[PDB]
């Protein structure tokens, strides 16, 4: 298939990016360090909310470092106009780049949360291996989905621009807006209104931010204290169950990938 | 009959940037598109590749549709400037393009030696020169026996030993039966290797045909210059007897502007009486023919 | 040293009730008979500067309306103005003016003594080390000291091992200590005002006592100092603007940066509805003093709210209701009085500053501003502190500012 | 003088940089937003403004001048400029004048609207103390920016490609702002038997971000030593940049 | 008055000598072409004429002076290859910047913007310029002041053949005034009508220098005589084989003769004497074929 033949390139091109392997080893040496501090203090709801905050800062960062120059990095490099004269479509050199960069994020977090689990089962004596495999299995198949959102965000902001220097400004703008501005805009809207703006609409604004849907999935069972949540204490007021929160994370992929394909179809 | 463009008048933005070009290309000829880097030449280049839709007209590449996958395995496109993938190697870039075009993987090791790039194989493309990337750009164009090359300035940033060897590689493929289109701007030198030129200007295809036809359909003076002649005082007048102005620009740079209507009587005068030193029948080159047809259009 | 009968008292009524007319007198005086003597306002009983001026040795003496001047200063021989013997039970000392360099009201061994409404101006030139006590109480059971005005004495109202007594409504200005407590089990004090004092309330080793409604305006370096108090009740105190300074002698306390409340080894006590305002430290919690009911206070305007140099967690909310904090940047979705997120008053970088003072040079660094945000994002590095679930949104002490 | 003829280029080229004008606008809003929450909610707000200009004025200086030398070598104009009547000193010092007056203007839009938000929202601010504490603030923020300007010329002349210049410009910003003070705290809280804390006021002089805060927080040395140590960080690193630029 | 007198230089980097015993003498109005590979044979000899390098075992005398004087570089244009100027600056402000550095008057900026054909795209950014549009800007700074030496390193890359012929028409206007220039190019057909004397050099040495009439005379290279239907191809193929020239047996009605141009005075006499000359083309061995010979003469 042609979707795999161009996925095999990006799997062998993203792994030679030295800027990726710096901040993917930084994801590995911090997830061991958080899980070691979570082992010496024993607690359990504090080492889950800190790992989910660690992957909030880094799994959008590895996704936007990969794919900000996926379309516009090939357009000004000349090899995009060449690729359309090969037996391909615009839907195959985008979904193929999504499969190729998606297996890197599926491997950058299997390295990261894989050694984080081995720094718990070999550190915390008498831990429940069934509870460890289930909690860190929920971390693996949902930090990819957060990574695949910002991967699909980067194809939107690469097809729209026509210069790679302006794509790096938008990819830094999307990383700043969704991670640590929307968490601060929602905080400043709650502080300055003292919680009396809207008592029913404000928990639904967490679904307009995929880093907040990511944090609400992993903090489902291990709630614990309220200050470990912070802004995410609004998530107890959400009447939706846990299964739709998986589906709103997949809908953030599929809407922002069909938008990524409709932009690229009129490139 | 590889490329049969007929009646195409491409419109975009209601501007009509191409109009009514009837460009039939034979099955062994080497055509040359010689417009500017504006919407006349590069629009007709995108029509043959199939990545543009011909409004009001039909483009038939190899007897079929231009965007079919069965004919797009038989094309080869060398673009203008391709800094390909700076972190990939040389073999892995060409094996990537071999998997996409359906070519056999045994062609990659015999194309990195056919093009002079076996010393720089398994080395990263960021460590390549501009000429070495044009060598790599040619290597994916000859991938899996293409029946239609389409080279858009293949000899920029390239040494003249490799440039002369590239046109011999072009002349190997012309005898094999593969039509080549040379969209170029390095017009001195390309006139020895093309079969038919196609000068298009302001959208309208002005002139097409071989180099013998473009000199026949356009009266141009042959420019004989004899630098370093033995005798000069009689050579101002003995050629001017049939209307050829002995115009000079230096101490001895007499560029006699002739009329191309009296070629019998000046050579029987020269070789019947008097010994010459260096006769120079200088045909009207591709710069002078292009400067006539572009001037005729405006 | 003459006696009270050596004066000229005109009897108004015949139930051992006397009335001294206007006019000066001289020397010390001694009461040996139960005489309920009153005085005209021009009765300036001025001693010469030695001895206890008005010694009382008889029970049930209602001293009223006197004006005492210039008694002794021998603190070792305890030259007071009003000396009250242990046999002088149920003495009433009502509405008196005192000016002299020794003890104002020295009582010892007494029961049900009443020191009411007096004005005791201590000194002006002595260095607050030999001025003598304003209202000294030494092991009295039943006493009622109410609404006096002690100024410029040494350590204010000193109380030593006195069990049951009330201190109601008295104003204490420009003294070393405001109210001193030494082993006064099951005591009580209401609505007292201390102004410009080198320690507002000394609470040393006295259990089971009630400290309620008291005010401390612009005192120095210690608002309410509690040492080893158990089963007490701290309800409604208003501690305002404890500025830095020094006591000048550094004998039993040290110099401080200004602490509105300093809890030292106090195990069980209820600290509710207070108001700690505009000091450098709102509350200092030592490591030995843990697990006591601290709920409902108002920590407004302090430059640092809690100082807690420990790693043990300390919940500060009994029955789900917490304290009002001025820097609490929280919201209230479900419209109760409580906030929705808990409030940690201390970071990890706020306790490196207490442990190591060289971090004060690094306190303006961006890395410290990074480390304040890393604790808010990664709660594994947050040391277990002095948080309170459900803090208050509004001021609970809306009445204490009047 | 040709040190100014190449300085007028860098003013006109630096003020049209889209990356600089985004950050310099974000620097001026946050200097108002700190001053908004420091007056309505003056040494308490000039310390929080010092923590702001320690974050962004190294970032503004490194965004201007990381591609000053190696960005001209990749563009080919550096090879052209040496064939002009120009020394290698006048190109570097003329870029330092040209990039220097940009962030000497970026603190006048940065703190010119921050001091306007203090002098018009306190109503009784006693502006004679303001114009000397902010006059010491705008001068010392330029000198901090001129260090990281001279730091950017050192790393530009050493590298040969524009991609590895930004990899070093990010590394100097991390090391001199928030890695040097984090290893100062780790030398305090984890080492106490062989780390004299009296030695630590002299190690604050090895960090120009640290010398920047010490002349906005007023200590064994006087104030005048720290001004001559901040200027020594400019003069050594510019001389180091000139020694690197002469070896291309 | 020779402009460039490269007098026996020997430039080395470490132990390797990348340029050995180069001996050039460019005249006062000659246009010389430094042709060769992109390695250190040509691109270091271009830098010794500039003030960029120093001769390790010789000396260069550009305009009778040392190459690093400020009086030399005020009258020395240099267009480099693959130049990309400051993209946020405008086209007029870039020339106004370069006129201030060379000491040229500011009234020469608007003359040179009109002269290279950049009047329409002036006051637009360099980021919205083409490749050939930047070559017009890079040529325009080389003409600033009154230059006496130009080093046009690849001037006609990405330029249209009207503008390419406009550039060489500006060269022959310039070299009549007395500005001796230097080409460092690779498009060898086209430059040969304007190169006064070629300077083909190998890896290390200098292979050949002299005019095109001296290179064709010294290097024996065969003339490329092409015809089309004089009398008949098959009746004319036998004649050059007895006379010692190669006659290629092409397909139909075409006579390609590779003659050795030592006999071509009398070889054309029998060709003229039996037929009409109505379509002939005698081509001299070009600079593309001469450079291929001199690379095989050494290497
Ligand atoms: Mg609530």
């Amino acid at each position: 298939n042609q979707v795999w033949n161009i996925a095999r390139k990006e799997l062998s091109d993203g792994l030679r990016n030295r800027w990726l392997l710096a901040i993917s080893l930084l994801f590995a040496v911090l997830a061991v360090g958080i899980a070691w501090l979570g082992a010496a203090a024993s607690s359990i709801p504090a080492t889950i909310a800190s790992l989910a905050s660690l992957a909030t800062f880094l799994m959008p960062l590895i996704a936007l470092l990969l794919a900000y120059d996926a379309i516009v990095g090939e357009d000004e490099g000349g090899t995009l106009m060449l690729l359309l004269t090969y037996p391909l479509g615009r839907g195959q050199i985008l979904l193929g780049k999504f499969v190729g960069h998606g297996l890197i994020l599926a491997l950058a977090v299997l390295i990261g949360f894989g050694c984080a689990a081995l720094a718990i089962a070999l550190l915390v004596e008498g831990v429940e291996l069934g509870m460890l495999f289930w909690a860190f299995g929920r971390f693996m198949i949902s930090s990819t989905l957060l990574g695949w959102v910002f991967l699909a965000f980067a194809y939107v902001l690469s097809g729209k621009v026509n210069e790679k220097s302006s794509a790096a400004g938008l990819a830094l703008g999307v990383w700043f807006l969704f991670v640590l501005v929307f968490d601060l805009v929602l905080l400043a809207l709650l502080v300055l209104s003292e919680g009396k703006f809207n008592p029913e609409l404000l928990p639904w604004l967490l679904l307009l931010n995929p880093t907040d849907i990511y944090r609400l999935i992993n903090l489902s069972g291990f709630e614990g204290s309220g200050s470990a949540m912070g802004v995410l204490s609004l998530g107890a007021d959400l009447p939706v169950p846990a299964a739709v929160l998986w589906l709103c994370l997949l809908a953030w992929i599929g809407v922002s990938l069909l938008l990524a394909y409709a932009i690229f179809r009129r490139r | 009959n590889a490329v049969e463009i007929q009646g195409v008048s491409q419109r975009y933005g209601s501007m009509t940037v191409l109009h009514d070009l009837n460009l039939n290309l034979g099955e062994g000829e080497v055509l040359g598109l010689f417009g500017h880097n504006g919407a006349g030449k590069t629009t007709s280049m995108k029509l043959i590749l199939g990545l543009l839709s011909p409004s009001e007209g039909q483009v038939k590449v190899l007897g079929r549709a231009p965007n079919d996958p069965q004919v797009r395995r038989q094309l080869g496109y060398l673009p203008e400037n391709v800094t390909f993938y700076p972190q990939l190697s040389g073999r892995e870039t060409l094996r990537h393009f071999a998997r996409l075009k359906g070519a056999a993987l045994t062609q990659v090791d015999e194309l990195l030696e056919q093009v002079g790039l076996a010393h720089a194989a398994d080395r990263r493309v960021k460590t390549y020169s501009k000429g070495m990337r044009q060598r790599l750009g040619l290597a994916q164009a000859l991938l899996g026996e293409p029946r239609l090359l389409l080279l858009d300035e293949p000899t920029v940033g390239l040494d003249p030993i490799a440039t002369q060897d590239l046109y011999l590689l072009i002349d190997r493929l012309r005898q094999r039966g593969t039509s080549i289109i040379l969209c170029s701007h390095v017009l001195p030198g390309v006139e020895a290797h093309i079969n038919r030129a196609a000068i298009l200007a302001k959208g309208c295809l002005q002139a097409v045909g071989s180099l013998s036809q473009l000199r026949a359909e356009a009266g141009l003076p042959v420019r004989i210059r004899a630098s370093g002649i033995s005798e000069r005082d009689s050579w101002l007048q003995r050629w001017t007897d049939a209307g050829h102005s002995a115009r000079g620009l230096s101490e001895s740079s007499i560029e006699v502007v002739a009329v191309n209507g009296h070629k019998l009587v000046l050579l029987r005068q020269l070789l019947g009486e008097g010994e010459p030193e260096d006769i120079e029948i200088h045909q009207p080159s591709l710069e002078d023919l292009y400067r006539y047809y572009m001037e005729r259009a405006g | 040293a003459p006696q009270s009968i050596t004066t000229l008292p005109l009897q108004p009524d015949g139930e051992n009730r006397w009335r001294l007319p206007a006019g000066e007198y001289q020397g010390q005086f001694t009461i040996e008979q139960p005489m309920q003597l009153r005085c005209e306002p021009g009765a300036v009983i001025q001693s010469q500067g030695q001895g206890s001026s008005l010694l009382i040795s008889a029970p049930d003496v209602l001293v009223e309306g006197c004006t005492l001047y210039e008694w002794g200063s021998d603190l070792t021989a305890m030259d007071s103005a009003v000396f009250i013997l242990p046999a002088a039970e149920r003495a009433q000392i009502s509405n008196n003016r005192m000016r002299g360099p020794g003890f104002g009201v020295f009582v010892d061994g007494t029961r049900d003594v009443q020191v009411i409404g007096n004005e005791i101006d201590g000194d002006a030139g002595v260095r607050s080390q030999d001025r003598g006590n304003g209202i000294h109480l030494f092991a009295v059971s039943g006493a009622r000291v109410l609404h006096n005005h002690v100024r410029n004495a040494r350590d204010g109202i000193y109380i030593d091992t006195s069990n049951g007594n009330h201190l109601e409504g008295n104003v204490i200005e420009d003294v070393r200590y405001g109210v001193h407590y030494m082993f006064a089990n099951e005591n009580s004090l209401i609505d007292n005002v201390t102004r410009r004092t080198r320690t507002g309330y000394a609470l040393m080793q006295s259990r089971k006592l009630t400290v309620t409604g008291n005010r401390s305006e612009q005192d120095q370096n210690y608002g309410i100092l509690m040492n080893y108090i158990t089963y007490s009740t701290i309800t409604g105190n208003f501690v305002s603007d404890v500025q830095r300074g020094d006591t000048g002698g550094d004998s039993m306390i040290s110099g401080g940066e200004g602490k509105a409340l300093f809890i030292y080894n106090s195990l069980f006590n209820t600290i509710e509805n207070n108001h700690f305002e505009k000091s450098s430290l709102g509350i200092h919690l030592t490591a030995g003093s843990e697990d006591n009911r601290i709920s409902g206070n108002a920590f407004v305007g302090n430059q640092q709210q809690v100082k807690y140099v420990a790693s043990r967690t300390q919940e500060w909310s009994v029955d789900g209701r917490g304290n009002y904090w001025s820097d609490y940047l929280g919201w209230d979705r479900n419209n109760d009085g409580l906030g929705d997120i808990a409030y940690e008053p201390n970071d990890n970088v706020d306790r490196l500053l207490w442990l190591y003072p060289q971090v004060r040079l690094l306190m303006n660094s961006p890395s410290i501003e990074v480390l304040r945000w890393v604790q808010r994002a990664f709660p594994v590095i947050k040391s277990p502190g002095v948080q309170d679930s459900h803090p208050l949104m509004k001021l609970p002490t809306e009445k204490l500012l009047t």
